[PDB]
């Protein structure tokens, strides 16, 4: 399906995805598209910080579900 | 028509390495970082508007995970002794420090505030998990030993370890995909200003790397003092990282939702300027 | 000329060099940014091991090329 990863700047990222995928896989997809390491990514949906272990099936999802992306940049 | 600046000198690192000054002159310049931050208008914008102010150049950054700590040594000599010592001191201050209770309040309050911007609301367990993660990053567990890279709050703790202010020159946005949180001013607020170094440690951040900022004359050891402005190119005051401390009487659940309570702890401009003038020599120039 | 030095787990090192630079000159730069003494450095480019006494041009290191550092 198609989901949207929204950042604090307002940039919308259209990502290919499936309910079988987990948050770890989504962060891996973001890394392939934005170059941001998964450990420096925090995916938030509906006000909850998603866990890497749990899948997209664990939480709710749709063909228009928008996720929030927060970064923990490291130097 | 007047901006606040700070006349700083390079740290006296004699007791750690008596030939440290020589390592500064010997050191490379991070040309990649210099060009990036200059063309972004974050570095050396002040030279044109403020005469009698030298250009700041980034020293060589590292790739072993201790670039932040390595910047406090301003030389090659840090690599196999000090850089790891400072990292260990960083870890210790977070775990068994005497001001760790207050440092945690400053961290959580700012994190709670920034969490609103995404609609994020941490559970009491998630707060415990995030704090443990910060300390884990400051550990000396490898994976040529490579150490974990450090976050924004670790810079704030470093200011307490060095007992000196830290001014970071960096971009505000990531090439605009996401905000860059490192730029701004870091004050050792849990340490009495009288017991701190007056001159701040001026750093630069670019592409997940930290570097010390020096003037050309400070590198060749021909002039002790240089100038760092406490505002951006648009003359807006730099962010004060983790400056707000809500106090022990701050109930995290209720008070965070209370707008009146938040207003009572949110710093004004007058308070911000007082804090800056307490830990740094702030000179206003036209 | 700008080149890169990658390691197995460390950050990517960016160097400003010249085609006429010797391997000793590069190792002296890597030592400044990695803390590894030159004699303990093994540099690899395109499957070739960069030996001292030679230059980057002898291995045809181009602009934006990437060396691989290993002990």
């Amino acid at each position: 399906m198609q989901i949207f990863v929204k950042t604090l700047t307002g940039k919308t990222i259209t990502l290919e995805v499936e309910p079988s995928d987990t948050i770890e896989n989504v962060k891996a997809k973001i890394q392939d598209k934005e170059g941001i390491p998964p450990d420096q990514q925090r995916l938030i949906f509906a006000g909850k910080q998603l866990e890497d272990g749990r899948t997209l099936s664990d939480y709710n999802i749709q063909k228009e579900s928008t996720l929030h992306l927060v970064l923990r940049l490291r130097g | 028509m007047e901006m606040p600046i700070c006349a700083f000198q390079l740290p006296d690192l004699t007791v750690y390495n008596e030939d440290f000054r020589s390592f500064i002159e010997r050191d490379l310049i991070e040309q990649s970082m210099l060009v990036a931050l200059e063309q972004a208008g974050r570095l050396n914008w002040w030279v044109s508007v403020d005469p009698t102010s030298q250009r700041l150049l980034p020293l060589a950054t590292t790739g072993d995970g201790n670039c932040l700590l390595h910047a406090a040594s301003l030389g090659m000599w840090g690599f196999h002794d000090r850089d790891l010592m400072l990292r260990k001191a960083l870890y210790a201050l977070m775990e068994k420090g005497v001001e760790k209770e207050a440092l945690k309040r400053r961290w959580r309050w700012q994190q709670t505030q920034q969490n609103k911007e995404s609609g994020l609301v941490y559970t009491e367990d998630e707060w415990q998990k995030e704090w443990n993660e910060l300390i884990k990053l400051a550990s000396s567990e490898p994976r040529e030993p490579v150490y974990e890279s450090l976050e924004e709050f670790h810079v704030f703790v470093l200011a307490h370890v060095l007992r000196r202010p830290i001014v970071v020159v960096a971009d505000t946005m990531l090439r605009a995909f996401a905000p860059i949180p490192f730029g701004g001013i870091y004050l050792p607020l849990e340490v009495p200003a009288s017991q701190c170094h007056r001159s701040p440690l001026v750093l630069a951040y670019d592409q997940a790397h930290f570097s010390a900022l020096v003037s050309m004359e400070q590198k060749e050891n021909t002039k002790e003092q240089a100038v760092i402005p406490l505002t951006d190119s648009e003359y807006k005051l730099l962010p004060l990282h983790f400056a707000v401390d809500p106090g022990k009487g701050w109930e995290w659940g209720k008070d965070d939702s209370d707008n009146v309570r938040l207003a009572s702890v949110i710093l004004s401009l007058e308070v911000k300027l007082h804090l800056l003038h307490s830990y740094m020599n702030v000179k206003w120039i036209p």
